[PDB]
């Protein structure tokens, strides 16, 4: 019985492909903001995939940019989640 | 949670957490400094050391050094670790990250830890979290 | 109660509002849930002065937190010379471990702090110390470029 | 207050980028075999990621291929899911 | 399951699901059959209509009617559904699949449900199940 | 008990089963937790002598399976011309709709079953149904390039 050399990754992309990942100079990357905040509360009872999920949400819902350049301002973001897990993840 | 469909978590050690911090990079490739990032680093390292990894935080670092660092890592003995996780927080572009002197493909990153090629991880979790531009597209939103 | 005040107090570096705290009755010792102390916090953060308020208090030089962090470590990793030379004079553990087995001396040849580095040597500090992965402060040292470093542990190792 | 335009899209691959897709001739893609099976069992009861890593470990686990050609023989499969979902969902 | 995090599936109807069959392909392609993908189609049928889909099938679409139905249910109203549903049951190579006369970027078929090109789907999940191959790579597998 | 062994028997399109378990008292209505019933599967199927034997024992013609789907759907979606004859000429409702709103009108245009189109229009189908989509049988015809059928509902609405 074998396993593929390609299962059990995953990758948490701060944004999806094609697109800009916004950073607050002063408070830090959007993505890592959210991941904290929701491994912080969450971290020790949730599954991965629901902690990510609601890495989605925040980044999705709590964040817009801002700037003076009209082209650069009121944008928004969403992270990418690919898995290629075999198991349900928790940090027990 | 019914036990046959979680990872198992049983082992001596959560595991290795690796941070890559760039901030600061070589004038040649014209990308600036990533003000913020030091604040991100310090972020995580508390957040994931939370969780049980050990954390070890690297900064600035070169393609090359990106490249052992995670070939060494790969090479290390995880029997005894339940998982393994690295956090890479840098510029980049589509299927790329910068290193402090030019790109790298985050695939050639990630296969260290082929189930062929790093024995010790087969079966568990390994986990990227990719801080970087993968484009210059922008989400305008919708009300 | 007067608990978190003395941490956020200590943490934020107000040196009166601590001595204010403790001369009203506020334990030393106090500590997080993650049992990060008012030492541990100053040590990090680099205030000096208070590091002192709470060693005269009888702060618990060699308390670990639940990661297995005393506050030389703290100090060692930030990389503030002059508090780990106040703890290591006041008792604490030079070769303390934590759960991943780093010691004072993996945390300082990792930061590339040499003169804490120097230190710690001095102090005792065991060269040799494998941390959970097998690996010494040496090994350390040569994986983050810290070349004067790795030089100055392989020359204390023999 | 706005939403990002690509967010809420999940995409379950069958197979990871750049990897050959396994189909039997006579009972299917393993991927979609999985897909049923798993969905005709817990589909109404479990989340959609906890569906698809179910999924994923299906096929990692229950498939590898058969030939007399030497170069397609005991190849094995991992599908790949891409998440920009902001909730979990149930098909509830 | 705490209702503040889950999609609200408090709709009319849970939605369509809409499935490319595609089984023959036109010569000038130098695809085979895909023997076995009926038996594909008729599963999906049964276990996405079992979840209370609306399920629909197509079978052998050349590239113009793929993207003229996906485009077309995109203008559809689901004020009252709850989530969209499209599953691709075809050749493929990377990005890309394969319509009955060749091949058509996957990410033109699902750019019609865009948030801002697909209102009533805004909030509401868009699921797409690709079984197509994405290049000619292997998986050797480990014991 | 019996009344998989019905369904089963049914499905497989075992005659002579299906005869044994009826004469030994099987529940000629008995369904599946999907409210599948055997005269269902026996439409899907195609197998047209047992469902004039299910529709001896008085099989309900019209049952509703979860879905709101008949067995007149089912045989017209399957394409069974003949079976869709025999179950209009026992009372099926032409013009059943299920819970998104398809007749079986809509499942031969979608299907393309030319023939069963003109038997359902002939028991009097209504060209102008709409399924919940807001689709009629026509829009389904054009949708999937079913032309002949797409001109003959349209003649058939005026």
């Amino acid at each position: 019985y074998k396993i593929p050399v390609e299962a059990d990754f995953l990758f948490a992309y701060s944004t999806v492909p094609g697109y800009y990942s916004w950073r607050s100079p002063g408070r830090g990357s959007w993505f890592v903001q959210a991941l904290c905040s929701i491994l912080e509360e969450h971290g020790k009872d949730l599954e991965i995939m629901q902690i990510l999920t609601r890495v989605n949400d925040r980044v999705a819902r709590h964040f817009e940019s801002q700037s003076d350049d009209p082209h650069f301002h009121e944008k928004k973001q969403i992270p990418c989640v690919v898995s290629m897990l075999t198991k349900e993840l928790y940090f027990s | 949670r019914v036990p046959t469909y979680q990872y198992n978590m049983n082992f001596e050690k959560l595991g290795k957490c690796i941070i890559i911090n760039n901030k600061n990079f070589d004038k040649v490739t014209g990308m600036g400094v990533r003000n913020g990032t030091d604040k991100d680093a310090e972020a995580l390292f508390k957040c994931f050391r939370s969780l049980g990894f050990d954390v070890i935080v690297y900064n600035d670092c070169s393609c090359a050094k990106m490249q052992d660092l995670l070939k060494k890592a790969s090479e290390e003995d995880h029997t005894n670790a339940a998982c393994f996780a690295c956090i890479l927080l840098s510029h980049g572009e589509e299927n790329v990250i910068y290193g402090k002197d030019g790109v790298t493909p985050i695939k050639d990153l990630t296969a260290h830890f082929r189930g062929d090629r790093c024995k010790t991880l087969l079966e568990k979790p390994k986990l990227f979290f990719i801080q970087a531009c993968r484009g210059t597209e922008l989400d305008d939103g919708i009300q | 109660d007067l608990g978190k005040k003395l941490l956020d107090a200590a943490s934020a570096g107000q040196d009166d509002e601590v001595r204010i705290l403790m001369a009203n009755g506020a334990d030393v010792n106090a500590s997080n849930q993650q049992g990060w102390t008012p030492l541990h916090a100053t040590a990090e953060y680099g205030h000096l002065e208070i590091v002192d308020v709470l060693l005269a208090y009888g702060a618990d030089v060699n308390a670990s937190d639940s990661y297995g962090s005393t506050p030389l470590h703290s100090a060692a990793w930030a990389g503030h010379l002059e508090i780990v030379d106040v703890l290591l004079a006041h008792g604490a553990d030079v070769n303390a471990s934590d759960n991943y087995g780093w010691t004072p001396l993996h945390l300082a040849a990792h930061t590339g702090h040499l003169e804490i580095v120097d230190v710690l040597l001095a102090n005792g500090a065991d060269v040799n110390a494998n941390n959970w992965w097998g690996k010494t402060p040496f090994d350390l040292a040569i994986d983050n470029g810290n070349e004067d470093i790795a030089e100055v542990l392989q020359k204390a190792a023999k």
